[PDB]
């Protein structure tokens, strides 16, 4: 009965290089994490100055 | 008497963190020289000579 | 004195053989008077669609309740008058169906073997019977925290894919499957080259294959048209399921990273630094004085009740973490304290540790493939995920390759600044935001 | 055939260091979770089974 | 045994009494500094030692307290000082630089 | 191909002492000291005494300190592990061929050097607790617990868990007096395997000659009957049923060895009918829902307990267990088929034969063998004497089992469980 | 004691003009401070484990 | 152990804005509470270097 | 249950009792530990209902008025549906329950079936009882007489 | 209850002295304390009257 708990789908909020269920996600792993870590790393360098 | 911590996986502890503590003191270096506008070694670098012609 | 690396040459090769039908037939002699035969299916859930789900479990359950040539009790009685065990098991990948017997009854074992695989009855009787005591099963594996959790974990971690599926189906299947259901799995998935007749004890590997010939020949008289059983990698995902329930009086907590898969060497690696960490429970004697600093201080402070690291494998993918249970208000603690070491791994493993996990770890193999049944299944298995079968000489050779530059190595490349799939099930009020657990899988300092 | 526990029925607890602790002698259940409704706890004030000290590469 | 080994006996003698916490009844190693070692061998003595040690530290407190000491007759006979935590304290520092040992390989 | 078979060599030191070993020739080793010592030997004034000294076995010995075993040991990935029944304790050692020198020497110093200190006796007592909690959420423990302090008047009664009012009040004296007089040569034996019985018997010279202890059957069981029912709300009824039968060694226990197999003891196959069980048969004709049954078959140095228990919903407790009885009637007046029998022996024999088929298993078959009677004796001829056993014998066997004064143990809702007299 | 006293002997220099006595005394002082709380009181300490066995 | 749970300062740090359980529910009007506190330090800050020359 | 089970008396009888009867009077009369917290309103309600009604009851006075207490229990003690009989009779069946425990002394009590009160023989157990003794009647003495 | 002992504020002067559990023990050189309080407030006192007119 445990196991008719399906996780709801989220095609509608994930990022692009995710939405592929036959696609691993190590591929775009680097890819992803750089962008929001580059958005930070930005932002410090902006507070910094 | 700081003998406890003399030995083999001291050493291997001490050297594991090298190239962290190495690049912790670029990153002060840097940070020290950036923050105070260090004339002596800013000139050296290509850009950045805001005090030329 | 006879030398551990000397021990590890003195075990006989496994032999191996391939029918006409593409049936492998493996065996690894003793001097044993007792053995183990069974064949080992490539078939699963990972192989099941959202609609036939709990097929193969549906089909384990019918295994022994009759064929063609036996009906109904017939195989109890054949097998238990023989003073024989029949058993078996499925998980998302593999199946399994083993006898335990009299090694001189041999030739009945793997006759027995062939009705049940390829005979199956599935009297409609019977497939109603079964319906309700598979829902029954359930009802019990939802008191097993435990089992609850590993499928929460699975469910979340690759949702989406077939692998996100558990073994025995939702409740709806069960009531739903019909006998074309079944019948249909078993034709497209009880195929010669995906299933590998396994034996180890007191017989000769020219009998073994004698008897494969004998009541195997004849399975893949015809290789499929374009039925391409081929398995799609599996996405991971970074996520999160809480099956908050304050009735409960304990938590369970299982968090992974995505793991490299069967064949990866990567696996030996890993391991090691498993053991180095290891698992606990509350019987343990020895508390304080433990090696793994993880058990020590989970010991010392009532951290939990128990814990164990794991290497989940699946083709080209695989669970690697640990799982957990504890009090409600420790939850945050144990879950520090397992991160820390998996960091303090990624760039701090020491060399001795090291030595003390690739040795738990030698221990850990010679021991587990004690009898007739360990090393059968392990035959059975190999030659399914290996293509062959890794004589331990060469596992002894990988371990001793392992040291603390790549366990460092290794572990960074699946744990450092990795996404997690948590699990949680119980009073986990306390269960950190996954955030936070995130920030847990890299360290500021490095 | 001696080995009382093992001749199987009388109890038998091991205790351990860096294994688990153990009560393993005989008497039914697993002919008791197959017609089933054996619950069992999941890890409630306990410890773990199956145990481990084995696995691979 | 020596005319001179009594000399350091008669130092060792002669520090004692100045020492001074035999006019609160102390002992020697009722007067140790507390620290973890010391905690842990505290937490080893029989009921009756530990009952003993804590009696005869509240009987000094008091008299610290009250600015005095006891009569004479009743100061604490360096000789008659029975080193009563020694052997756990010995004990306690042994165990641990084991473990200090086995951490380094 | 594998290796030459070696053979086990067997050795009786004169002071009383075993030694066996077999050259495995296998990666690991595996060295056992088993004692007569189990809760069998405890009285009425130091009950619980072993189960604390069973969960001692890594405080600190003389030539090493708690710390020192414990990380002495994992540091080559060994194990350290101590079993106990109502005669026996086993302390078990394992670990990787080129490690058995540093194993070997951490189990001496624990079973013939342990020094109890006062403060980490202390620290144990709680697990006696845990320990106990874990063992007992299986009912099976607490209702053959109860079995076994029914059935006798005094040394097998005793409990293989603490009595809880003993629970912290164990002492290091009844530690030391305990392995003392009872952790003796002429009571112990060592067994080992990847060993070599030079070394073995040179440890054993060295090491293992102490006496002082007691050594006979330091009281004799005195088989009494009565019966101990505990309501608690279980969901379902558990309880064994039993009368005295034939000590381990005798050719009587064989014939009980035997009944068994033949009423039923344990699946065959997952999830069967249990179609050649025939006590199981005989409940399912007169019972619908969830049940279980089997024979229940233990036999000690001088006793055994022979009979069966059932686990069924409240309700049907009493149709449980007499159908179960009445079937063992039936096999005392007579009806039974030497078909049967030759089944029985049949799963006897395998089932022998593969409980020996791992090393630990093994090991302890030795052990156990070299306690009780003092010598090894083979597959070949254990065989050979199961096969001794006539249909007669099977008979007589159940014959005694129905006639003899019974001892029964039950909890659960027993509103509909019978007692004895009723039966 | 003798640690206070020569605290108050540098609070006395401190007070006085840099001459004759005055400079060669505080400057002895200074000395005695540090070598005091650095290598006097530390010592101390050892010694009277020493003397009482410990 | 998790030295940010039990040193006597972090605590207090731990309590204020690390592990204190907030709604997952408020909104902007929520954050003036910050901003009084900002307000109160730059207000103290530049204030004092007025100081230093009023 | 603590304070009565403080005692030892209080286990042992509770013990013999369950020992000597099958069934009704082995009942406990404090609640087994393993009903603490499971019995619930309705077994309390059910157990008012079937049990406190007229033909079971008694109400007794002092200093009270017949006519007063008539009044009152017609008017209020008047319900009925409950059961009637000794809704079991006790079984008397025999038999031993012993409880290891480092209590200082060992109590014990043996006892066999007797008569109901209200018989003759019930009296005559009575009187064997102060034949044999039953607590002294003299502060500190050698009972003498029993 | 004792509200001196429940009320978030009360607690810390409970805690500070009034309850705060002190060796039966200490002697005039453990006043200092108290004086340098004293000495910190009462500085802040009369410095503040003064900067009223510095
Ligand atoms: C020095 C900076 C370290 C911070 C410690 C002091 C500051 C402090 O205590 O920090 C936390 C952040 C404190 N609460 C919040 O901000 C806060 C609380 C609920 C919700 C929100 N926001 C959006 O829902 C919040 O922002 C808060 O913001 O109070 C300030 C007035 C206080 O500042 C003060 O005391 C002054 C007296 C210093
Ligand atoms: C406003 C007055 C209420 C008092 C609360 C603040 C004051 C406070 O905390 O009070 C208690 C009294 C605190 N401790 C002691 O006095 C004290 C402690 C052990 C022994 C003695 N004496 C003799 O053995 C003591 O006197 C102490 O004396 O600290 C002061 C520095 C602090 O003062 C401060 O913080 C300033 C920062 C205000």
């Amino acid at each position: 009965s445990h196991t008719d708990i399906k996780v709801p789908d989220f095609s509608d909020y994930r990022r692009p290089e995710v939405l592929d269920s036959t696609k691993s996600s190590k591929e775009s792993s680097e890819a992803r994490k750089g962008f929001s870590y580059l958005v930070t790393a930005t932002t410090t360098v902006g507070v910094a100055y | 008497m700081l003998t406890r911590f003399l030995g083999p996986r001291y050493r291997q502890l001490a050297r594991n963190w090298v190239p962290t503590a190495q690049l912790w003191g670029a990153v002060g270096a840097v940070g020290l020289v950036w923050a105070t506008d260090w004339r002596l070694i800013l000139d050296w670098v290509p850009y950045i000579n805001g005090k030329f012609k | 004195t006879a030398t551990y690396a000397q021990a590890l040459q003195s075990v006989p090769e496994t032999q191996v053989s391939q029918l006409d039908n593409g049936l492998r037939v493996a065996s690894e002699q003793s001097s044993q008077p007792t053995c183990t035969v069974g064949v080992w299916i490539d078939a699963g859930s990972r192989y099941e669609s959202e609609k036939n789900n709990g097929a193969g479990y549906f089909v384990e359950h019918l295994a022994f309740k009759g064929t063609k040539n036996r009906p109904g009790n017939a195989l109890e009685k054949e097998v238990e008058s023989m003073g024989a065990h029949l058993n078996a098991y499925s998980t998302r990948e593999h199946t399994a169906y083993y006898i335990k017997a009299l090694s001189k009854d041999l030739p009945k074992a793997v006759e027995l073997l062939a009705d049940i695989v390829q005979n199956c009855s599935l009297e409609d009787s019977q497939i109603e019977k079964e319906r309700d005591v598979i829902l029954q099963e359930l009802q019990e594996n939802d008191t097993s925290m435990r089992d609850v959790v590993f499928n929460y974990l699975h469910a979340t971690a690759f949702q989406g894919t077939p692998l996100a599926q558990s073994v025995e189906g939702p409740s709806e299947n069960v009531r739903k499957l019909s006998r074309a259901d079944l019948t249909e799995y078993l034709s497209r998935h009880y195929k010669a080259p995906r299933m590998v007749l396994a034996a180890a004890g007191g017989l000769e590997h020219r009998q073994l294959l004698d008897l494969a010939q004998k009541h195997f020949s004849g399975l893949s008289g015809t290789y499929d048209e374009d039925a391409v059983p081929t398995l799609s990698p599996c996405r991971f995902t970074g996520s999160q399921i809480c099956h908050r329930e304050d009735g409960l009086p304990l938590a369970h907590v299982a968090i992974a990273v995505e793991g490299p898969g069967w064949a990866h060497p990567d696996n030996v690696a890993l391991q090691v630094a498993n053991a180095i960490i290891g698992h606990y429970d509350c019987t343990y004697g020895g508390g304080a004085h433990l090696s793994s600093p993880l058990a020590s201080i989970a010991a010392t402070n009532k951290l939990c009740q128990s814990f164990q690291t794991f290497n989940i494998c699946y083709a080209d993918t695989g669970l690697l973490g640990a799982h957990f249970v504890c009090d409600h208000m420790s939850i945050d603690d144990m879950m520090f304290v397992l991160q820390g070491q998996w960091m303090r791994l990624c760039t701090s493993a020491t060399e001795s540790e090291v030595l003390r996990g690739k040795n738990l770890l030698r221990n850990a193999l010679v021991s587990h493939l004690d009898g007739t049944t360990p090393v059968c299944e392990d035959i059975g298995r190999s030659l399914l995920t290996y293509g062959r079968r890794i004589p331990l000489a060469e596992w002894e050779s990988r371990i001793a390759e392992v040291d603390a530059r790549v366990v460092r190595e290794v572990c960074s490349k699946y744990f450092y600044d990795q996404c997690p799939a948590v699990a949680g099930f119980g009073p986990i009020e306390q269960l950190p935001d996954y955030n936070r657990i995130r920030s847990g899988m890299f360290w500021l300092r490095f | 055939m001696l080995s009382v526990a093992a001749r199987s029925g009388p109890f038998a607890p091991v205790l351990s260091a860096t294994s688990r602790g153990v009560a393993g002698a005989l008497r039914p259940l697993v002919q008791a979770a197959v017609p089933a409704t054996s619950e069992s706890p999941v890890l409630d004030l306990k410890r773990s089974v199956l145990c481990r000290e084995s696995l691979r590469g | 045994v020596s005319a001179s080994s009594r000399w350091l006996e008669g130092i060792r003698k002669w520090y004692y009494n100045a020492a001074g916490f035999n006019k609160l009844g102390l002992m020697r190693d009722d007067t140790i500094h507390e620290n973890d070692d010391v905690k842990e061998a505290i937490r080893r003595l029989p009921e009756n030692l530990y009952d003993d040690r804590v009696f005869r530290i509240k009987r000094a407190l008091d008299l610290s307290m009250r600015q005095q000491i006891l009569p004479k007759e009743q100061w604490t006979k360096y000789e008659e000082d029975k080193s009563y935590l020694e052997p756990y304290l010995k004990e306690v520092i042994r165990e641990r630089k084991e473990r200090e040992e086995w951490a380094k390989k | 191909v594998p290796p030459h078979p070696q053979d086990l060599e067997f050795t009786r030191l004169p002071n009383g002492l075993v030694i066996a070993s077999l050259e495995n020739y296998a990666p690991a080793s595996r060295i056992g000291l088993f004692i007569k010592a189990g809760s069998r030997y405890e009285n009425s004034n130091n009950l619980g005494t072993s189960h604390l000294l069973r969960l001692a076995s890594s405080l600190t010995t003389k030539g090493a300190s708690s710390f020192k075993i414990t990380r002495g040991i994992e540091a080559v990935g060994g194990k350290l592990s101590v079993t106990s029944t109502r005669e026996n304790m086993a302390y078990t050692v394992e670990c990787l061929r080129d490690d058995v020198d540093i194993l070997m020497e951490f189990l001496l110093n624990v079973t013939t050097a342990p020094e109890f200190r006062r403060w980490e006796v202390a620290a144990l007592q709680p697990q006696l607790r845990i320990d106990k909690a874990v063992a007992l959420q299986n009912p099976q423990a607490h209702v053959i617990e109860n079995l076994h302090a029914a059935a006798y008047r005094n040394a097998l009664a005793n409990s293989l868990y603490c009595p809880d009012y003993r629970i912290g009040k164990v002492t290091p004296v009844e530690l030391h007096d305990y392995v003392q007089n009872h952790f003796t040569s002429a009571r112990m034996a060592l067994i080992g395997l990847g060993v070599s019985h030079p070394v073995l018997k040179q440890v054993a010279e060295q090491f293992l000659n102490i006496r002082g202890g007691l050594g006979l059957s330091g009281a004799k069981a005195k088989y009494h009957g009565g019966e101990i029912r505990e309501q608690n709300g279980d969901s379902l009824v558990h309880a064994a049923l039993v009368a005295e039968s034939a000590a381990i060694g005798s050719a009587e226990a064989n014939a009980f060895s035997v009944l068994q197999h033949v009423l039923g003891a344990g699946p065959h196959v997952k999830r069967g009918s249990n179609a050649t069980s025939s006590l199981y048969q005989a409940v399912a004709k007169g019972v619908h829902q969830p049940f279980d049954v089997s024979a229940f078959n233990a036999s000690y140095s001088d006793s055994g307990l022979f009979g069966f228990y059932t686990i069924s919903q409240a309700a049907s407790a009493g149709d449980v267990i007499k159908a179960a009885y009445n079937q063992v009637k039936t096999i005392a007046q007579g009806n039974l088929s030497n078909p049967d029998v030759q089944a029985a022996k049949n799963k006897l024999k395998a089932g022998y034969l593969m409980s020996v088929e791992s090393s630990e298993g093994f090991l302890d078959e030795v052990g156990s063998q070299a306690l009780a009677a003092g010598s090894y004796t083979p597959p070949s001829t254990v065989l050979q004497q199961i096969d001794a056993v006539a249909d007669a014998d099977v008979i007589n066997a159940a014959k005694k089992f129905v006639s003899g004064r019974k001892s029964m143990a039950a909890s659960g809702n027993l509103g509909h469980t019978p007692f004895i007299d009723e039966l | 004691w003798a640690l206070v006293a020569d605290l108050l002997t540098l609070t006395w220099i401190g007070g006085q003009p840099v001459e004759h006595p005055y400079i060669t005394i505080g400057q002895l002082a200074s000395v005695l401070y540090f070598l005091l709380i650095l290598v006097l009181m530390p010592t101390a300490g050892t010694i009277e484990n020493k003397l009482l066995k410990w | 152990t998790n030295i940010r749970k039990s040193h006597p300062l972090m605590k207090i740090v731990n309590n204020a804005f690390i592990d204190l359980p907030a709604p997952s529910n408020i909104s902007s009007w929520w954050n003036f509470g910050s901003l009084l506190g900002i307000c109160l330090i730059l207000q103290i800050l530049t204030g004092l270097f007025l100081a230093m020359h009023y």
